[PDB]
């Protein structure tokens, strides 16, 4: 594919927790410290 | 009628569903509920002929 503009967000969590990095999710990380919006286009990527 | 939907009311659907399924659920009822009212206009059409 070619892409109109790129951007890459970055942190750091636990591992369990990166279930809530997803669109329209609810949670602590999803509602109060980072959120997706519900039609987000793109990729999560996590390691430990 | 629910038409598959696990309910036939919207504000319940946006209520106890998450965005990601919740999307899928309105898009049944609102795929049903056009066909119902596609159908009302056909059949409107034939008794208006």
């Amino acid at each position: 594919l070619c892409f109109t503009n790129v951007y890459a967000d970055s942190f750091v969590i636990r591992g369990d927790e990166v279930r809530q990095i997803a669109p329209g999710q609810t949670g602590n990380i999803a509602d109060y410290n980072y959120k997706l919006p519900d039609d987000f286009t793109g990729c999560v990527i996590a390691w430990n | 009628s629910k038409f598959g939907a696990i309910s036939s009311v919207l504000n319940d659907i946006f209520s106890r569903l998450d965005p990601p399924e919740a999307e899928v659920q309105i898009d049944r009822l609102i795929t049903g509920r056009l066909q119902s009212l596609q159908t009302y206009v056909t059949q409107q059409l034939i008794r208006a002929a």
